[PDB]
């Protein structure tokens, strides 16, 4: 009957503590292919434009409500059987450009996560589309267009049962957002960036191999004779060389029937592969499994407490490679009882008290890698 | 007068190009973006925005949510046309969109030879959560750029842009990136 | 990522406690007129079959959170001026028949409530489709058809 | 429908009026806070309405499916009653729109949200009415004003 | 001398005009307001007072009571007349009236090019309580111009105004009210 | 160089004159009073000292006892003589009475067009009780005054004097008084 | 303008040269080291790196790890061509190494007479414990240097180097050492 119920309980604001399903809208099964090339997108689409219309549990809310402030979280059920694992990553970052790029050192970067195509059951990633703090309204990404995505960079050497495209549910969570800056005054603690720099197509029998690599940092990286700025690079410079302890992030998105152990950390980029006993520099490694396979790293000032350069020149050296860095070695007799290659990630998310200083008034040439 | 001493700080860029022709026409001027993005302006330019890639700067290009202090600058370039076989002047206008409507922003002196520079600042900050960006259709918004003037090309050749990386410089960006390539430096002394 | 959560936060069951607005999800004009036949009928439609589609604040529970048990409330906001006031009665009692009725002395009396077209602002009527209880899943009245209704009697002679 | 977005006055005919509850209101951009209407029944109590009020997006054009979508507030008029308030914050938009706009201003491309209404009961008048709903602004919930607008103008009709 | 490096803060105007005909006569001068309302000097004028309405400044233009920092300015347009082929002298004067009676409250420099500016600041205060006002009746008044020169119209072509609406402005206003419609931008670089 | 900016304070001057006839002869100079009294100089003047009566300033001419800073300038006025076709130069030599015995207290540069300005202080203070005075009987005294040059009369019409009354400016004065009428204001622009 | 006053501090230089023949051709510029060891340009150089042995300076040039302010300089020498019978241009662009390649860290403008100075200061720092060095190979690195142009030979005769020792100059050094005798003054009024 009557009553000023304009008020009553019908001002529909709730930042919503919906059951993460209580919670769930989402409906669309992200796709898996064997015939493909690398770096296998399996979709980049939007954050309302995604779709429009989607009945499920927190339902008026995407676009009534108002505002919550939790993290658009995820949880995509996937597997297939047990013979070779892979990598995945999601795309998230900012708006857009014009006719822009599609990688895993592209889009994902602004935010987010690793995972492998048959590892034990799911991966998650809690998406807070806005970094500058936390809460939200409809609109942010929208009319600041940013899109999403699905893709590996090493995959399942082993290509196997059909194109399992799996399902991507999100809304949300009531976690406590964390809004990601970095401090100009360069040296600190802590590092916010995250830096992609993983896998390493490793063939079967025993190539006696240690395909080194620096860690160099800076801006992004190339393409045929082309680049790419990102946020784990540019701002995570200015400065010249870069001094501190972050760690990778390595994984098996190889396999529990291919193995091979790589160590992992600072020697000298100034020695070919070929040393007598090349397991000779401050030690840290691979040992993979059928069910261990996700790892990371640690290297800090115990260790170099002295700068390497957050940037180079096409045109720099290594018969006369200034700085240390991690230009891996097996060990083991690499495997596979069949027809595959290894592989090893690597990432950049937090350090251990950075030192950034200097500056660089300019060039590129961005390193392959 | 002169008593030029004590200069400063760290300094970056942007590109560079110049007024144009010869063959060529009537009185223009180089109505270019001052931040990210689409940086060249409109009509006949044939300037050539020989684009650099700078440190800070294709920062500046790839950072959507932008807070922090800059330190904008211009200078100017000609040749062997006597101080007195000469007329070389400017006046900045920069603003945020540019048109028969806008009313810019601001604005800046000169008139003489050719190495005419100019070096200040423009507050950034921004909307949602205190930062901005390119016409994001958040509410609504208008960008950063600058009307680098052109009322004489047989006058002057190039035109400078240059950067500021300040420390109230609380970003963000990683916007979707298309081509960061390089077209670095051709040095003819 | 990896997580049973099978059970987590995900099974929803909930009974709804959404403000009545977090709760409102209803979308059709009452109908209106003057050139009448004394009983009226602004309608009858029905429970489930009532529309299927309506974008609103509770939303997908209406066939998803499985059982609430409160009282399914309605508030019509009406009016008109001064002049003159009248009657009117929503109909809500038990499946069907054949070709039936529709009147205030049949389509209501199951549970109802009585107003008037032009009284301060609004009339109240809470319909708990089940009278047996309380507790309430899809069907009940559905599958169990029923249909509901509004009308005068009196009237506001003044038309 | 209707915005919200407040600046320097108002048009009449390709002509203009700055005031004082709308520039030195503003030389900031966009604006951010609570503030608050004053709507009131100049219309009757022989002829009522009740229209929601608040901060939906005005890039909705009035058909919507059910237009009640949005945290409401509202009429239900009164031969008695008729002036009424009104109050919309930070819980609600926590984030920035314009104390400006540019004649070439978008809806198919319209940012942020306003109080831009729908009705809701049946319009009445038992004779040859028509109604109405006021609109003001005194003191808000602690305002955030930055930012500047170099210039336009283009006065909103309204 | 030229050590022109970190310039800064933000910039508003008013309107935009220019020195003269050709046909034209012997050395004039414009005399217009400097703040609000009649905004244009006597004889001949047909410089086209090309109003714009500024944000700080119609906000100027409709400020009654008027309390708050400014820092005016001026700066100039010309041509390609070879800095030999130049000569263009000015000489600031403003102040509260002007007449063959009053003194100007200020003067100014400059005699050389086109872009030739000036940037300063007017304490502005008041009576009744501090604040005041164009002339109105109360005990009396005054109010603020600025005599921008012409010692040479075919010297200089343009004439620019701007306002600075600082921090130690406590303003008020809303004076009686006639047109503030518009009159924007014509770009024509 | 030219970022001029942020100027400020307020300023009211003294007379104006200028650098005389055609008919006219050999490089002379104009030598007055800087602040009270007798205000002319020697010799081929016919400049015609256009007194004018400001505020703080007759203050001054009636300052007796006399101590509060003051930011003293000057500036010129020439004409249509092409910044090629000119030479305009000065040197300022303010001191306490001068002659060919003396020694002035200071000098000033410039050496270009017709506006060109000057504008600083002179610590005033005084020997009785801290504050002092025209050559007055009591021990001995000097005073304020200004050689402002004349190297080329054909170069420069006008002269400019101001004068500011600062806040360190522990005045007196009233000093036995003749003529204090008016000559204010002939405005032809 | 020239209120040029109170200067200050204390300068050391480095050495002195000039831009070129009469035969000579076409546009260059002096490309050499901003402060030690290999201190000259490329190409048709023969503008004869008059190397001087300054105190802070060799101190320079004999400066491996190098921490500490420095507020370098520049100014030039020309001829009695008439102010008008002149354009003597140039703009610094100091960096790390110069090249096809690179993307000189700074720039500064000019463009007139002579004697035509630039005054101010490279933060220095480096990596290795703060302090750096001339591409010493670990890790990396590059080193001051400036570009000082020539864009005209018959406008400019010299150009002048100077380096400033400050207190935040945490040094350190002793390099590997071959010649430093003198080359310190022909004195030719």
């Amino acid at each position: 009957m009557e009553q000023n119920l304009f008020a009553l309980s019908l001002d529909d604001t709730s930042s919503v503590r919906g059951s993460l399903l209580d919670t769930k809208f989402a409906q669309t099964r992200v796709l898996l292919s064997k015939a493909m090339a690398g770096g296998d997108v399996l979709l980049d689409e939007y954050l309302y434009d995604v779709v429009n219309g989607q009945d499920f549990r927190a339902t008026v809310a995407f676009l009534r409500t108002h505002v919550i402030t939790g993290k658009i979280k995820v949880t995509a059920t996937t597997n297939i059987s047990d013979n070779s694992g892979c990598c995945l990553m999601l795309a998230i970052n900012s708006g857009v450009r014009g006719k822009y790029s599609t990688d895993v050192y592209t889009i994902c970067s602004q935010d987010s996560m690793t995972w492998n195509p048959g590892c034990k059951k799911n991966f998650s990633f809690t998406f807070n589309p806005n970094p500058c703090g936390d809460s939200w309204s409809a609109e942010m990404i929208s009319r600041s267009r940013v899109r999403m995505t699905v893709i590996c960079v090493s995959g399942w050497t082993l290509s196997p049962t059909t194109d399992v495209i799996a399902k991507l549910d999100w809304s949300i969570v009531n976690e406590k957002c964390e809004p990601t800056i970095y401090h100009l005054a360069d040296c600190q603690n802590w590092l916010p960036l995250n830096r992609w720099m993983g896998k390493l197509t490793f063939p079967q029998g025993v190539t006696s191999e240690v395909r080194r690599m620096p860690l160099s940092i800076g801006g992004g990286a190339g393409a045929t004779q082309a680049f790419l700025a990102n946020m784990p690079n540019s701002w995570i410079s200015m400065w010249r060389y870069f001094r501190g302890e972050l760690h990778f992030e390595v994984t098996k998105m190889s396999s529990p029937y291919i193995k091979a152990t790589v160590t992992f950390l600072i020697a000298f980029g100034n020695l070919s592969d070929a040393f007598g006993f090349y397991e000779s520099f401050p030690h840290r490694i691979v040992q993979f499994a059928e069910v261990e396979e996700k790892c990371t790293l640690v290297f800090s000032q115990q260790e170099f407490v002295t700068a390497w350069s957050t940037q180079v020149n096409p045109r720099t050296t290594l018969e006369a490679d200034g700085c240390p860095y991690l230009y891996a070695i097996i060990h083991d007799s690499t495997t596979g009882t069949i027809s595959g290659d290894f592989n090893l990630g690597v990432k950049l998310v937090g350090i251990k008290d950075f030192c950034g200083i200097g500056s660089n008034p300019g060039i590129d040439g961005s390193r392959l890698l | 007068g002169p008593v030029c001493a004590e200069a400063s700080d760290v300094y970056s860029p942007c590109m560079i190009a110049s007024t144009p022709p010869a063959p060529f026409s009537d009185v223009t001027a180089v109505t270019f973006d001052l931040i990210n993005g689409k940086i060249t302006p409109v009509g006949d330019d044939n300037w050539n925005t020989h684009i650099y890639n700078p440190p800070i700067m294709n920062v500046l290009r790839t950072a959507a949510w932008k807070s922090g202090t800059i330190h904008v600058q211009l200078n100017v370039r000609g040749a062997g046309v006597k101080r007195a076989d000469w007329d070389g002047q400017v006046f900045v206008y920069l603003r945020q969109s540019m048109n028969p409507e806008s009313y810019d922003a601001r604005t800046f002196v000169i008139s003489q030879p050719g190495s005419a520079m100019l070096n200040f600042s423009f507050d950034i900050i921004g909307p949602n959560s205190g930062f901005e960006f390119a016409e994001s259709p958040w509410a609504n918004q208008t960008t950063w750029y600058l009307e680098c003037v052109a009322t004489n090309p047989r006058q002057i050749q190039q035109f400078e842009v240059n950067m500021r990386f300040d420390p109230n410089f609380r970003v963000a960006g990683n916007i979707l990136m298309p081509p960061f390539p390089l077209s670095t430096e051709t040095p003819p002394l």
